[PDB]
């Protein structure tokens, strides 16, 4: 609270000065610099709600944040060992090659946490839509799309509804490259999990390398094109020359001077946390760049001697060089032009510093070293597992949230639309069916912690637009992925004319100061992965490219049921609500208990939660399969469920007043009965 | 009804032909496996049975569908 | 009073007694009453409790078979049962509301076990309705 | 020693027996809270111990008969 008594001193100063800014309306201001600062100060936020609606919303946000960080999952065989998500449940989803263990961790995380978040999130959406309409927006998704809006700067305007059309326009061009990466990964996953993956269907959701399939980067050890050739790594040449965590920050400082950007600030070189203390002096090690004010720029990271800590130093120093450039701006106009520019400048620095052309001139990577064209395919496919593999996931999730906020998806169809959009856009299928008691998107961090997600899509597109424009100014000759912008002062001038602006000008104008266009474009991303797109089309000659949205991991052990209520009864006929589906799941669990007792002499305690129902229709039809009582990986085979239903079919018919033609099972036909009447 | 998932009392005799085209405009390639019949009266009234079949294979079939079958 | 009686119970005044006569309703063609039939009975009571709270009180309460607590099981085939809230063991549903839920779905519980209202009795719930006004 | 019991309304707060579940049974005057702690301790722990103990008794009777 030495900083909370200073932070609340700052959070209260803003709301005092925000009400004073209401005295000057915006229809009379002619100067655009003083107009842009007033828009940032006049916005009400959650101060427009009621006094007890603003505290109900803050209680839901704290509850959803606490269930995520403290919710745990324990083992069926040993209920005393419970695992949290952030250690332990992530290392199963990143390292295990066991189909049954990955399916347990995927499904049991969605259960408890899933449901809680369900009602929480419902309330959340409701409350969030009221705050945005009182601020003259359509919904809360239109509130989030207002970061990209430019109003009346005479040929640089940008609507809030135009962002939805430009995201879907650029996504239809990434779709041929993503289908060949999808079809290559599916063929390599069929050698790791045989008899689990169809050669023409979607990919199972629990086999993707992490908990949600956000990145496919942990699938590299299974999908590497040339496994006997190692990747370029210089973590051992840094120790042979004894590089400490001060030389690697002086090498990053020389990279920015070579393109024309300035040095550090003496104050910076003075204060900084460029190494870990190690003793009982504690602290956070996350790598962060700081902009404390009045010319104070500091970096805090536990710096080891590794190749990626050499690359993170180039990434974080790009944040400092971006903050150092708009330091002549007013205080409210000191940020990136939108939310995506700030993390895109930092990633083109680590992109150009990791090339073998750069490393052989820095002192590492011995000067007689010609790189093969088989390590360039190994390099590009590792990049596409992180860059290209995340773009259908990012587009689908914001499309689902944009439609939930505007009401195009009703509340009884949230989970039905979620898995229809995953089978169609992403090519990923669920391994078990999920009803409207689940809230599977809210099990991600950014959804339950109230963060916008479209910034990870636009940052990926700006990153290769900046790199292609800066490699044309530096006169690069070969492919784009071998480019290096160092020792080129005319490329560091195109970057600095965007860096020095901040939010002073529209973001459509800050693009034109670098790339020569006003909109985001996906052709520089496709030119980066062009040597990989040629190689993927030759590896997919005999394979099938694309997916069918009908195959399912549980589809070949399901049984279809068809119920004809108004033919068996006509009138005197009841209505089929969710209480009748509960009685149906209990009669199947009764029929499974009786078959295992009288045929196999085992006592297995089947419940109604072991009968998994999918594809419910008005005609009254669904599929079902039966699992072991607390083992979701153990599906009972269909030929044994057919024998259990035959033993108790007359008992299930009497429970619903149907008679064997109005309750059919589609593959189980009645057989017996001789009509030998007369003696 | 067994191919397009519609309620029970859905698509009676009054609404056969208009519900034929609502399905094929909803989704093609699911109507192509459907086998329909061209059955109509004046084709069920017009069999040429005569001489013994009007009592042993025509009249005695209509008796079984009446209320009191072994009395008529 | 000094001493105790071993018959009083904290759950005894909200219990309902059930009596099942299998060999009178069927005779032969009669099944055997194992623990799988008690599981189906606890599911039909939980079904009947879900329907009553939906059509009379418009609440959705997810009763399960674990909320139907069975005591005093005998060979004649009799037991007591009471119903609690789904995950609150302190909240016993009152007996006069369980009697109304069983009356609404008594014909549906009878068909699930092939009994007919005299071989499945509830001892305090008696059938009432039905005028025999036959001739016009 | 390591089996714990958590709350119906908040499943993230789980109590062990030796701190926390003993102080409810020693200090609370609430009928509903004492009935929750009494019954939910017997459930999980109860059942596990069930089969464990069955096996236990069986094995223990063999050691004693071989010692006459
Ligand atoms: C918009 O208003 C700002 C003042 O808030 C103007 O900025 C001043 O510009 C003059 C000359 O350009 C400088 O001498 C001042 O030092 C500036 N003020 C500050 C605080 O730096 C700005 O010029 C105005 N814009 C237009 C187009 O007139
Ligand atoms: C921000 O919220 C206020 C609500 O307090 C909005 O309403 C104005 O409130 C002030 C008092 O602080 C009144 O003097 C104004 O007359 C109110 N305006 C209207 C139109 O009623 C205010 O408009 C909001 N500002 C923005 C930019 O949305
Ligand atoms: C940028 O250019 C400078 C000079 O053009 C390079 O420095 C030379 O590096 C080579 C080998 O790395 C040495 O043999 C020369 O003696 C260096 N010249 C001077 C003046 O020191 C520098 O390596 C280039 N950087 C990159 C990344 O290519
Ligand atoms: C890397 O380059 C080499 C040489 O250009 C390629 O090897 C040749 O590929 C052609 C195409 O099928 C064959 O006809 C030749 O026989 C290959 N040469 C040898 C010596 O085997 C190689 O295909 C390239 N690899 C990639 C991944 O692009
Ligand atoms: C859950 O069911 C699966 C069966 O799908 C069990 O997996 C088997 O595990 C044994 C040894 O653990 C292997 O020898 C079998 O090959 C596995 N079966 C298959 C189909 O791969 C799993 O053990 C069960 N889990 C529990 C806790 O009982
Ligand atoms: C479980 O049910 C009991 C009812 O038996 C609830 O106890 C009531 O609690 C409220 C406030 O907590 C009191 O005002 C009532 O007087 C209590 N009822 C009785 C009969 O004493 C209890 O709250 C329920 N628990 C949960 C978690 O819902
Ligand atoms: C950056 O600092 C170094 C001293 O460490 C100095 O020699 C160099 O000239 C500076 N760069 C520029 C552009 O002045
Ligand atoms: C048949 O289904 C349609 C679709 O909702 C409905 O409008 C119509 O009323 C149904 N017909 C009958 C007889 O229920
Ligand atoms: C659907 O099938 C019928 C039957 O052949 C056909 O007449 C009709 O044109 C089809 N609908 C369309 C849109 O082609
Ligand atoms: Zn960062």
């Amino acid at each position: 609270q030495n900083m909370n008594n200073a932070g609340d001193k700052w959070s209260a100063f803003l709301k005092e000065q925000s009400t004073l800014a209401q005295m000057y309306p915006l229809q009379e201001i002619q100067n655009l610099t003083v107009k842009l600062q007033l828009q940032a100060l006049q916005q009400n936020g959650s101060s427009v709600l009621s006094e007890d609606k603003s505290k109900r919303l803050n209680t839901i946000l704290n509850t959803m944040s606490t269930i995520y960080s403290t919710g745990k999952v324990c083992n069926p065989d040993n209920p005393q060992e419970c695992l949290l998500l952030e250690p332990g449940l992530n290392e199963i989803m990143a390292n295990s090659l066991d189909y049954n263990e990955r399916l347990w961790a995927w499904e049991s995380w969605r259960s408890e946490v899933g449901k809680q978040l369900r009602p929480l999130y419902e309330e959340y959406v409701v409350l969030k839509n009221e705050m945005a309409r009182a601020n003259h927006y359509e919904d809360y998704g239109d509130y989030w799309r207002g970061d990209y809006e430019v109003n009346g700067v005479d040929g640089y305007d940008y609507s809030r509804g135009q962002l939805i059309e430009d995201v879907e326009h650029t996504f239809e061009e990434i779709k041929p490259l993503y289908e060949h990466l999808h079809a290559y990964v599916r063929a390599k996953l069929m050698n790791a999990y045989p008899s689990y993956i169809s050669p023409i269907g979607c990919l199972p959701a629990h086999l993707l390398g992490d908990m949600w399939g956000r990145f496919w980067t942990n699938l590299y050890s299974l999908t590497v094109p040339f496994g006997q050739k190692p990747n370029i790594d210089v973590t051992d040449a840094m120790v042979d020359q004894a590089w400490d965590a001060q030389r690697i920050f002086k090498e990053a400082e020389k990279f920015f001077v070579s393109v024309g950007l300035p040095n550090m600030t003496q104050g910076f070189w003075e204060n900084s946390m460029l190494t870990d203390p190690g003793n009982v002096q504690k602290a956070v090690c996350h790598p962060t760049a700081w902009d404390l004010g009045k010319g104070d720029f500091r970096i805090l990271m536990c710096t080891k001697v590794t190749m990626d800590d050499f690359l993170t130093a180039h990434h974080e120093m790009g944040h400092i060089q971006y903050d150092m450039a708009y330091a002549a701006q007013p205080f409210l106009l000191r940020n990136g032009a939108n939310e995506g520019f700030h993390e895109a400048v930092g990633e083109i620095m680590s992109l150009s510093a990791a090339t073998p052309k750069h490393l052989k001139s820095i002192g590492l990577l011995s000067p007689d070293f010609q790189e093969d064209n088989e390590t360039e395919i190994n390099f590009l496919l590792k990049q596409a597992l992180t860059i290209v593999g995340t773009l259908p996931f990012t587009y689908m999730l914001e499309k689902w949230r944009w439609m939930v906020f505007k009401g195009e998806i009703p509340k009884d169809q949230w989970m039905k639309k979620w898995w229809e959009m995953k089978r169609e856009i992403v090519g990923v299928v669920e391994p078990v069916p999920h009803d409207e008691t689940y809230c599977d998107p809210a099990s991600l961090f950014h959804v339950s912690n109230d963060y916008s997600f479209i910034r990870y899509y636009t940052r990926t597109l700006y990153q290769f637009q900046f790199q292609e424009a800066l490699c044309q100014a530096a006169k690069h000759e070969g492919p784009l992925h071998k480019c290096d912008i160092s020792n080129s002062t005319e490329a560091g001038q195109k970057l600095f004319n965007m860096l020095r602006l901040g939010k002073s000008e529209p973001w459509t104008l800050a693009l034109e100061n670098v790339v020569g266009a006003k909109n985001m474009n996906v052709r520089p991303l496709l030119n980066y992965f062009e040597p990989l797109f040629t190689w993927l089309k030759d590896q997919n000659k005999n394979s099938f490219v694309g997916w069918s949205t009908d195959w399912s991991p549980y589809a070949d052990q399901s049984i279809k049921v068809r119920i004809s209520l108004k033919s068996a009864l006509g009138d005197k006929a009841y209505e089929w609500n969710d209480n009748e589906m509960y009685l149906f799941r209990s009669s199947v669990a009764y029929a499974m208990r009786q078959y295992f007792l009288k045929v196999k002499n085992q006592m297995i305690l089947f419940g109604e939660e072991d009968v998994r129902v999918a594809n419910l229709k008005p005609r009254i039809s669904f599929n079902f399969f039966v699992t072991a009582p607390k083992n979701v990986s153990d599906i009972i085979p269909r030929t044994e469920v057919e024998k259990a239903i035959r033993m108790s079919r007359s008992r299930i018919n009497d429970a619903f007043r149907l008679n064997d033609n109005s309750l059919e099972f589609l593959g189980i036909q009645p057989t017996l009965g001789p009509p030998n009447q007369p003696p | 009804i067994n191919g397009f998932d519609l309620p029970e009392g859905n698509v009676t005799q009054e609404n056969f032909v208009d519900m034929q085209q609502r399905c094929n405009a909803s989704d093609p390639a699911a109507y192509a496996q459907l086998v329909f019949q061209t059955c109509d009266i004046n084709a069920f009234l017009s069999e040429a049975v005569e001489g013994t079949g009007l009592a042993f294979i025509v009249f005695t079939e209509a008796i079984t569908k009446m209320p009191l079958s072994p009395l008529w």
